[PDB]
């Protein structure tokens, strides 16, 4: 046989979604400071967002000569 | 565990009586509530991070969120 | 207002995200609401279908077959 | 409709032998099997372009596809 | 074997509202398209195997396509 | 008593296209 008691509801819940204990007693907190960053370094990292989408489509389309001829 | 179990237990209230003018609540099952919400969060934030990474960003944003539900196909 | 704000982090954090933009928290809250009235119009009828008077625990574990991916 | 339908009548047999060896597979019946599944992909080819275009490019890749599928719980 | 084409393959993806295409696509199609495939039809195999069916109908295959 | 208005042939295919719903 075997045990325990319950929490067999909660624990069928998180069964259903995959949820775990992966790090639940680790939780200093970073998250309450750094967490968050401003409209500024948020814009900035919209802006490598772009020129880079930019050019995956040029080694793609350079490397779109020597596979089609 | 992890979510406020206060202004949980407010907003419940709030929706039940915003359509059923009677009920009420077993409690045992709103145990759940808070846990299974937290998993969907969570459940929900390993695809939003996806997103933010495919974006190749690191700073989560909105976008990438409605996203990743018009894909799991709720909105 | 409605939730626990620092808890959200905390969530995203048990979630992976490595920072995050205040944008977030709105949208959040927000789509929670929408995964709950969900859930909840499919479990009332989970009790409707049984015609109890307040809602029991085992009729939203029915209601949970849903988004479970 | 969209392709010439020859394979996957071919390629279909072929996994259809591999599990539960002679089932055979009536006609008409796997008509419906090619119906589904363009629409199937379509229904995938409009969402990996999304993909695509929240990454602001348009030539889509693999990387918006395994994407698509670990979000849409499909993995992989 | 997935001797299936690049042409129906455009078609596809441009009715999808695809606007451009890498050549890695390709493949990765047919790959995936087989996962799609011998999935359903192990689940569509089942409905006959569990009607008794000798050849495989269509019906069973609406079933397996309820199915996610 | 006209009518129940309907016509198709093997609209079992329009049906396949309206469960992944397109156009």
């Amino acid at each position: 046989d075997e045990g325990e008691p319950q929490e067999e509801m909660s624990k069928h819940i998180r069964e259903i979604f995959g949820y775990d204990r992966k790090k639940y007693k680790d939780e200093s907190d970073y998250a309450l400071r750094y967490m968050e960053s401003s409209w500024k370094e948020q814009q900035k990292e919209e802006a490598k967002s772009l020129r880079l989408g930019m050019q995956e489509d040029l080694e793609e389309m350079r490397r779109e000569e020597e596979e089609m001829q | 565990l992890l979510i406020r179990k206060l202004p949980f237990q407010r907003l419940v209230r709030e929706i039940a009586q915003d359509f059923k003018t009677d009920l009420r609540f077993q409690s045992s099952a709103v145990m759940a509530l808070q846990e299974a919400s937290e998993a969907y969060l969570v459940g929900l934030f390993e695809d939003t991070n996806l997103c933010a990474i495919h974006a190749k960003r690191v700073t989560i944003m909105p976008k990438d969120i409605q996203l990743a539900r018009r894909i799991r196909g709720e909105r | 207002q409605g939730i626990t704000k620092p808890a959200i982090r905390r969530l995203a954090r048990r979630g992976g995200v490595k920072r995050i933009s205040g944008l977030i928290y709105e949208e959040t809250r927000g789509v929670l609401k929408v995964f709950l009235e969900n859930v909840i119009r499919d479990a009332v009828t989970y009790t409707e279908h049984a015609k109890r008077k307040t809602v029991t625990a085992m009729d939203v574990v029915y209601a949970l077959k849903r988004q479970g991916r």
